[PDB]
């Protein structure tokens, strides 16, 4: 955590969760925990969605977020995005609830098993999993195993949209595709060269070859922080704390959130019409909108409005999140503030 | 006798239930016999009413309440408001007579017989009124035996037999419901609506699927709103704005039981759908309208309507009073804007002709069961209020010390300051 | 030491061990005493006439189905098949009754034949009981199979009575051609049947010859104990009360939509249940809908008994939560 | 010395002219509210149309009436016992013509009689006395709540509320026993008891104690108590007539024995009340 100056703060149980930032095995129990809840929203709002479908009203026009998550990845989708067999949102569902079930059994064995470090353990292979807020090799390795992981998922993405077909709309039906490579194309996409703009994607080969251009990145990346202790510099940027890595993260998760509310609410190919309803406009007032571009009349809003809107707030305030806990973690007390209106300076590390 | 006596408590003969304050088996004892004389009331009322009952006589007419009570849910009854055996009443009469011989058996034997005081006996069962988490653990108990009570009304409508839906077609019917309201909204918007003529606070329910999934979500709080007072303590603020005593739990369980009983007169009064018109009588606006539809007909059969504030059709009169009255033998004769003309000209179905002037006759000589529960309520709730007020106070006064009289030499207005 | 509402916790003593057996007999006789008397009454209130998934019938469609009274379909011919097994069921109630006390207050108060005495720790102990109540499962299992093979079951398809290939490999890779919530086979569920029979019996020999193995252990960290061994079973049980609900929603070949009434959908808000699908009066259920919502959060409470058990099992006391909340007041 | 704090011990304190406190914290402004506008109201204010029937009725300053004749009318009958606030009214004239005056006034009046009650409590705690004051008090509010709430509620409409001023009193009085016969009810029979009883108690109290002044504390205690109870009596007998629990009715009582009838005083009473009733009753 922070503790400026004096150690062994006293938390109140509304900021009580940092209380185990120092019990290595609660920590991961904590984490397991969270997991489990994800993936358990994802099944059980699968199966509460599947409860009130109906065939007759177009889908984006009923609230959902996960059939046409589920429709745009193939999973009984007919031409024309028609939702012929309603068995395999149901199939997801369940694994999905059986998954959680899964992850929370092993978030409460672990909060239960044994000392709340895992230094202590006497498992002496559970001493392998001991982690330290300084130490940046051992967390270099765990960077490594869970970019290696999110690599793999990268790759069963393009494999699932080889050989299992995948929805587009410019084709009109679940179809195979190509996984296209081309650098050239990739790195035109970076640049955002007037034909490319990474937001205004055309072609589900393009999103393919970069996903497996994504599937290779994260994968040897991962092989390399496995073996690669970092580097002298990165230790003299980055302070070694655990609310300095959250703040790393946080940042990083802003940025991610921001980029897809704005994919979501542009993009017609990665997000189908037919499903996720007409493109958005942004709007700037106060704060930004995404207007539904669309007659709210006698239709809500389409689940691309609720997705886009939501998430962009989930961005914002995730980069405050990320602000405060960077200001805290390189050493800044807001209780400084208090002293705004004295002639104190409001200012510390 | 020692403890019975002027000197021995401080109490005269007529405040004597005082000196019952801190004796916690005799107290046990009175409240399990009074809950005795409560229930042996209900099963002599109700056999009574039986041995006088007339099936041809409406129960209106024929002047019984208790028994219309037991026929809004549906005991023995059948379509259009008709009994078919008052068997059932007598099942629930005697299985009330029992109950109190029972209850009054163990107000006897702990009254006398039994311990005196708990706490000598037990701990469990010895409790001290400024003991603040033992008040909170009974009080969450006896919420969870009134949440199981209100499910069971629920688990009664929804499986075994229902209630007497008085919207069904054609005149009342006995139904089950099977499509109970759940939707947040719909909560909030009985809550939040306005007590005044402006809708109905609560009592403007009038579907029984809003009521059955009413009870459901009462008795779930209720069950939930128990364990919670059984699992935690007071919060410090709470323990700093209440007093902590017997006689101020008394006083706000009396404002309670006052408030209570308005909205009981209130639900009597004003509500044809919980209380069914076919057993209670009609309503005061029931009455009105059915008066002026029926001379309508009348005039209509022989070769009067206006508009609304709003603008709609109502009837004209007096009973415009109760323009935005609805009724289940008046709902079928509506339209988008007030009842239209045209459709009084050649709807009127003979039930609904029938029940008109069945209820013309019969405005609330004779005195409906609603004048009589919302007298008496109206009464009782007043002096409940009163009585809230009373103990209220004196529990404020004793906990502060100066209950007995103001003290001579140490009078608090004679140091203040004078205002002129 | 327990009070009295906790008080089948004493029998947790090993002080006090064969009184524990006998509580478990009573509790089967209660349950076969159950399986009598409910037919009794359903034999009473079950009109011939009316469809059979009208009125509280669950174990007269469940008969129906092993035969038992049925012809070309839709045929009640003989109530006196239903009276029997009632009957049979409830007498033998009365002599696991007498085995029940017997061993309550006649019997030795703690078992300490000792052969049939072991020890909450006592893993070969456990191993070998296990081993026979598997082998006795598998025996009834078989039972079944052989029941298939001479009087044969109900079909719809066939619509009659019948009697009877193990690509049960594929069934448990829920390839297109299967997931068995959805057979419609009787030589499936024969097969399957023996299968599961033989993989029984089996394990049960395997256990009385073989003891724990450290491998498995290592990862039982807290089961050799009452109440980890209470709530694995516990667990166990509620597993297979979901898929029996399921089952039962679903399959229409195992449970004929004659004496069960159609299939169930499967809705959902805030919690799951089965809606009937069948245009029934309104206030009434089909028995499938009644066997399966109950089945199915039965299993749910089941589940987290096994947690709460569980959670006593390893280092938990569930008595320290309001004091927990005493201090972040 | 928090401000909050600072604030509870200046509404708190038994150093102001006028004792606050927190009923009085909604006392204060309720009362504020009818006094402003009952005055207004009573001095000019247009016609109201009490029976609903697009016909009006004065009863201002400024429109002719005085003192005795003047009143502030009840709401109009068309709008029952629905709200009229002046953001739910069509027009602030209309607003006006329906009488919803009457209602703003009625509806202060009894929150502030309630929360006076209220702060009687508060203060006597707060000076060290057994706090049965307001338990006197309850009495008249009991019966202002009758005429001004129960009764309308019972009768369906504001429009039967007793008017504001003196000689709506005595019109709303001859209307009510038209009506309602209650004077033959034998709760009202205790009310003027409690009364004349309460005046002749007063008097033979007073004389008393100047006279030789030149259990005791029991003569106190009926003498608070006995008005009390009766006032309670007869505020529960206006309310239960208001819901068409009417008082004794002896008319067509004696026959003689062939079979006529012979008069008695109900009968004469009786037919006053019929002239009452069919001078009312606009029509029929
Ligand atoms: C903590 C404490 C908090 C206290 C907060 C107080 C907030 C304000 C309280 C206002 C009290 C009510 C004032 C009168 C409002 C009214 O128009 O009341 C009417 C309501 C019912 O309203 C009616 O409800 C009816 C419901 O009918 C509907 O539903 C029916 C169902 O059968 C039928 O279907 C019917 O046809 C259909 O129209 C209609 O909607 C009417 O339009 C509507 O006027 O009565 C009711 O709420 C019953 C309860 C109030 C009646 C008595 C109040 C007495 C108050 C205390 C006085 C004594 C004090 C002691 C000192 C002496
Ligand atoms: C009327 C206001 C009122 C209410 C409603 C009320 N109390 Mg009291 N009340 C108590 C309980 C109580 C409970 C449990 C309770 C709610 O159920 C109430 N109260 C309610 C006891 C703790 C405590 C002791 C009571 C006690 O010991 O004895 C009670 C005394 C008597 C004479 C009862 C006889 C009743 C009267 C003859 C009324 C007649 C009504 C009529 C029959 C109805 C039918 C019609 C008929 C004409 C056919 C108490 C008191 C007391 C008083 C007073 C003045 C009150 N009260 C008043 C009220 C004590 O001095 C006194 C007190 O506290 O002194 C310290
Ligand atoms: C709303 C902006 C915001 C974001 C998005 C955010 N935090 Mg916090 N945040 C934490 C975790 C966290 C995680 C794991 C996480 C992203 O997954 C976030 N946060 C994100 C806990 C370590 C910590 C206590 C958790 C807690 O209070 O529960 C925390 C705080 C805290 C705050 C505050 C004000 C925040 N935050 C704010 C945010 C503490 O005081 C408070 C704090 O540090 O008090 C000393
Ligand atoms: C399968 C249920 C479960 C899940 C969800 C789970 N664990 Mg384990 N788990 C670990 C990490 C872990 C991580 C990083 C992680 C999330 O990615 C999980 N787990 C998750 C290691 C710290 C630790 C070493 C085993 C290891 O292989 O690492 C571990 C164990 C262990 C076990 C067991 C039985 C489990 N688990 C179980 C689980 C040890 O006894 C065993 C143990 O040592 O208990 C003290
Ligand atoms: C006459 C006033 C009065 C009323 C109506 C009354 N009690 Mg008493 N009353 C009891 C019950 C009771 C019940 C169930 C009940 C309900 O109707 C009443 N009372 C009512 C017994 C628990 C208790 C024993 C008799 C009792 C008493 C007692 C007295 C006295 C003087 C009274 N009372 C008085 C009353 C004890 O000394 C005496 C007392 O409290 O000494 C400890
Ligand atoms: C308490 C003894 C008992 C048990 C444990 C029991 N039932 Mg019943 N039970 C049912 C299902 C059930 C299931 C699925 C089930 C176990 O999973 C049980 N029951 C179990 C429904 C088919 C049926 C109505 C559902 C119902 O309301 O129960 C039923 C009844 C009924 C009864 C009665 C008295 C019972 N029961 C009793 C039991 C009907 O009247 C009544 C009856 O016979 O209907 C005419
Ligand atoms: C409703 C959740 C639940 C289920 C499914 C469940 N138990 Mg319990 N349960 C027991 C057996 C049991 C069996 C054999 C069994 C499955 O057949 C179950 N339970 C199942 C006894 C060993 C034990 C005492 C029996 C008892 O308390 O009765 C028990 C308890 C107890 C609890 C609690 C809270 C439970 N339970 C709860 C459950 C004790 O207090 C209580 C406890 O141990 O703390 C005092
Ligand atoms: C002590 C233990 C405490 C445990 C928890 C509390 C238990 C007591 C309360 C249980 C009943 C709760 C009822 C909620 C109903 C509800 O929300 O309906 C409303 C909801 C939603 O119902 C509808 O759902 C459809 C979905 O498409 C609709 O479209 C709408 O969304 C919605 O109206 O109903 C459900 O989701 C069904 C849930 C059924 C759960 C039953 C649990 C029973 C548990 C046992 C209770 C005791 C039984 C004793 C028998 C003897
Ligand atoms: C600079 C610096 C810092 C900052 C360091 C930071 C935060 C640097 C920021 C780095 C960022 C923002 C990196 C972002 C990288 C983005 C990448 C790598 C994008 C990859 C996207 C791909 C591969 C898209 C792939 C496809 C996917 C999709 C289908 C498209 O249709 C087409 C197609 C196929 C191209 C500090 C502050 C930490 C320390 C300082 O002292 C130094
Ligand atoms: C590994 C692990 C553990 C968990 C261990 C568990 C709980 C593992 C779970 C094991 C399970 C759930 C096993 C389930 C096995 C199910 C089987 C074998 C099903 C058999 C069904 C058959 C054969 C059905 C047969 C038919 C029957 C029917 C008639 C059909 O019509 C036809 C047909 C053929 C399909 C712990 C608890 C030890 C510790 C944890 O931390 C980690
Ligand atoms: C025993 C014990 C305790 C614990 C006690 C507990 C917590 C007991 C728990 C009890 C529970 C929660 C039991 C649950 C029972 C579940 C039931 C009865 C299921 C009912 C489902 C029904 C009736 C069907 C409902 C439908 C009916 C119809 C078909 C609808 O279309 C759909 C559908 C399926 C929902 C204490 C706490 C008291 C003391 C401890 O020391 C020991
Ligand atoms: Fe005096």
């Amino acid at each position: 955590m922070q503790t400026y100056g004096n150690q062994n703060v006293e938390y109140g149980w509304w900021s009580g969760n940092s209380r185990f930032t120092d019990f290595s095995a609660q920590f991961l129990a904590a984490h397991i925990g969270q997991i489990a809840s994800m993936t358990f929203f994802a099944g059980s709002i699968t199966l509460f969605e599947l409860s009130r479908y109906n065939p007759d009203i177009p889908l984006y026009a009923q609230g959902f977020v996960c059939l046409p998550q589920l429709s745009r990845v193939g999973f009984g989708v007919g031409a024309g995005g028609a939702v012929v067999d309603t068995y395999p949102f149901f199939a997801v569902g369940m694994i999905h609830l059986f998954a959680a079930a899964v992850f929370g059994s092993g978030a409460i064995f672990h909060i239960l098993t044994g000392p709340k470090v895992l230094a202590d353990s006497d498992s002496a292979a559970s001493q392998r999993f001991h982690f330290e807020w300084d130490d940046f090799e051992t967390q270099g390795r765990i960077l490594g195993h869970h970019l290696l992981f999110l690599g793999s998922g990268a790759l069963l993405f393009v494999v699932w949209a080889a050989t299992h077909g995948i929805y587009d709309p410019n084709v009109g039906e679940v179809r195979a595709v190509s996984p296209g490579f081309d650098i050239v194309r990739i790195f035109k996409y970076g640049w955002a060269t007037p034909g490319f703009n990474p937001f205004f994607v055309d072609n589900l080969e393009d999103v393919m070859g970069g996903h497996l251009f994504i599937a290779l990145i994260d994968i040897a990346g991962g092989i390399y922080h496995i073996l690669v202790k970092p580097w002298p510099y990165t230790e003299r940027i980055f302070t070694k704390s655990g609310e300095a890595l959250l703040g790393y993260a946080l940042g990083g998760l802003g940025l991610m959130g921001l980029v897809a509310a704005y994919f979501c609410s542009v993009n017609d190919v990665v997000f189908p019409v037919e499903f996720f309803g007409p493109v958005l406009q942004p709007n700037l007032g106060f704060l930004p909108n995404f207007a539904d571009t669309l007659d709210v009349s006698a239709s809500g809003h389409t689940s691309r409005f609720w997705i886009a809107n939501f998430h962009y707030f989930w961005g914002f305030y995730c980069i405050q999140g990320h602000l405060f806990h960077a200001l805290r973690a390189s050493g800044f007390d807001f209780r400084v503030l208090t002293k705004f209106f004295t002639t104190e300076t409001v200012e510390l590390g | 006798a020692a403890g019975y006596d002027r000197a021995t408590t401080g109490y005269g003969w007529w405040a004597g239930n005082a000196r019952l304050t801190d004796l916690s088996g005799q107290l046990t004892g009175a409240h399990i016999a009074h809950a005795g004389m409560i229930t042996f009331w209900a099963g002599a009322m109700t056999l009574f009413e039986v041995s006088h009952f007339i099936p041809e006589k409406p129960m209106y007419e024929q002047g019984s309440i208790l028994l219309a009570h037991l026929a809004a849910e549906g005991f023995g009854v059948g379509p259009g408001g008709e009994v078919i055996s008052t068997y059932p009443y007598f099942v629930i009469g005697a299985i009330h007579l029992i109950a109190s011989a029972v209850l009054g058996f163990g107000g006897l034997y702990h009254t006398f017989r039994g311990p005196a005081k708990f706490e000598d006996y037990s701990d469990w069962w010895g409790y001290d009124w400024e003991d603040k988490e033992k008040m909170m653990q009974i009080l969450g108990i006896h919420l969870i035996f009134l949440g199981i009570g209100a499910l069971a009304f629920a688990a009664k409508a929804m499986f075994f037999g229902g209630l007497y839906d008085p919207w069904a077609p054609g005149g009342g019917n006995v139904r089950l419901i099977t499509n109970p309201t759940w939707n947040l909204g719909t909560f909030l918007g009985y809550i939040t609506r306005s007590p005044w003529g402006e809708g109905g606070w609560i009592v403007s329910v009038n579907n029984l699927e809003d009521v059955v999934g009413g009870h459901l979500l009462v008795g779930v709080h209720y069950i939930f709103g128990g364990v919670f007072h059984i699992l935690v303590k007071p919060w410090g603020w709470v323990r700093r704005a209440y007093v902590w005593s017997g006689e101020a739990y008394l006083s706000y369980s009396l404002g309670a039981l006052y408030m209570c009983g308005m909205i009981a007169v209130g639900y009597v009064w004003f509500n044809n759908t919980v209380y069914p018109s076919e057993f209670y009588g009609p309503t005061a606006a029931e009455a009105s309208q059915a008066q002026a539809m029926t001379f309508l007909i009348r005039d209509q059969r022989l070769g009067y309507l206006m508009r609304s504030p709003s603008g709609e059709i109502i009837f004209g009169g007096e009973t415009m009073r109760f323009w935005d009255f609805r009724g289940p033998w008046l709902e079928p004769l509506r339209g988008p804007n007030g009842l239209d003309l045209n459709k009084l000209r050649n709807d009127i179905q003979p039930w609904q002709a029938r029940r008109a002037a069945e209820y013309m006759t019969h405005a609330p000589n004779y005195v409906s069961p609603r004048s009589w529960l919302s007298t008496s309520h109206f009464c009782l709730a007043f002096f409940f209020f009163v009585g809230h007020i009373w103990h209220s106070g004196r529990a404020r006064a004793a906990a502060a010390g100066f209950e007995k009289g103001i003290e001579r030499k140490t009078e608090y207005a004679l140091s203040l300051p004078d205002i002129d | 030491e327990y009070p009295w509402y906790s008080g089948n916790s004493r029998l947790e003593d090993p002080a006090v061990q064969g009184k524990w057996l006998a509580a478990h007999i009573a509790q089967i006789a209660l349950i076969v005493f159950w399986v009598g008397l409910n037919t009794f009454s359903e034999n009473q209130a079950f009109d011939t006439s009316l469809p059979m998934f009208d009125q509280g019938l669950v174990l007269i469609p469940h008969l129906a189905a092993l035969g038992f009274g049925v012809g070309s379909g839709g045929v009640v011919t003989n109530t006196f098949v239903f009276t029997q097994i009632g009957a049979i069921h409830m007498v033998s109630s009365f002599v696991l009754f007498g085995g029940a006390y017997f061993h309550a207050k006649i019997g030795p108060s703690v078992l300490a034949t000792d052969q049939f005495a072991f020890s909450w720790d006592d893993p070969k102990k456990l191993g070998y009981i296990l081993g026979h109540h598997l082998v006795l499962i598998g025996t009834g299992a078989l039972l079944f199979v052989l029941w298939i093979k001479f009087h044969g079951i109900y079909d719809p398809t066939i619509g009659e009575v019948r009697t009877v290939g193990d690509v049960v490999l594929k069934y448990g890779w829920f390839t297109p051609g299967y997931n068995c919530f959805f057979v419609d086979n009787l030589e499936d569920l024969a097969s399957g049947h023996l299968f599961i029979g033989l993989v029984d019996i089996a394990g049960g020999i395997f256990h009385i010859n073989v003891a724990p193995l450290p491998w498995s252990k290592v990862v039982n960290k807290y089961t050799y104990s009452p109440d980890g061994l209470l709530g694995t079973a516990i667990g166990g049980l509620a597993l297979m009360g979901f898929i029996s609900a399921y089952f039962c929603a679903v399959n229409t070949l195992v449970y004929p939509v004659e004496f069960f009434g159609p299939a169930l959908e499967v809705k959902f808000g805030i919690a799951p249940y089965f809606k009937d699908t069948a245009d029934l009066a309104d206030g009434f259920y089909t028995s499938r809908a009644w066997l399966a919502n109950i089945t199915y959060y039965l299993a749910f409470y089941m589940l987290q008994g096994h947690l709460y058990h569980t959670l006593k099992a390893m280092g938990f006391k569930f008595e320290d939560i309001p004091a927990v909340i005493a201090r972040d007041t | 010395a928090s401000a909050w704090e600072r604030f509870c011990s200046f509404i708190t304190s038994t150093n102001n002219r006028l004792y606050i406190g927190w009923f009085g914290v909604l006392m204060i402004p309720t009362l504020l509210t009818a006094v402003t506008c009952f005055v207004i109201a009573f001095i000019g204010a247009p016609p109201v149309d009490i029976d609903g029937i697009r016909e009006p009725v004065a009863g201002s300053l400024l429109y002719g009436n005085n003192i005795i004749t003047g009143a502030v009318v009840p709401s109009s009958n068309a709008i029952g016992l629905h709200l009229y606030p002046i953001w739910e009214a069509a027009s602030l004239d209309e607003w006006l013509y329906n009488g919803g005056p009457y209602q703003l006034i009625i509806f202060h009046y009894m929150i502030g009689c309630i929360c006076y009650l209220g702060r009687q409590w508060e203060y006597s705690y707060r000076l060290g006395m057994r706090p049965w004051i307001c338990v006197a008090y309850s009495a008249p509010l009991a019966a202002t709540y009758s005429v001004f709430l129960i009764y309308p509620l019972g009768q369906g409409s504001f429009s039967d509320g007793m008017p504001l001023g003196i000689s709506g009193t005595f019109n709303f009085m001859f209307v009510f026993q038209a009506e309602h016969n209650i004077l033959m009810h034998p709760f009202h029979m205790f009310g003027v008891a409690g009364v004349l009883g309460g005046s002749l108690f007063a008097a033979m109290h007073g004389s008393l104690v100047s006279s030789t002044l030149v259990n005791s504390r029991s003569l106190h205690f009926f003498l608070g108590a006995w008005p009390v109870v009766c006032i309670w009596l007869t505020a529960m007998g206006i309310s239960t007539m208001a819901f068409n629990l009417n008082g004794f009715n002896f008319n067509h009582s004696i026959v003689d024995s062939q079979g006529n009838v012979v008069n008695t005083w109900a009968d004469v009473l009786n037919r006053a009340n019929l002239g009452f009733e069919v001078m009312h009753e606009r029509n029929a």
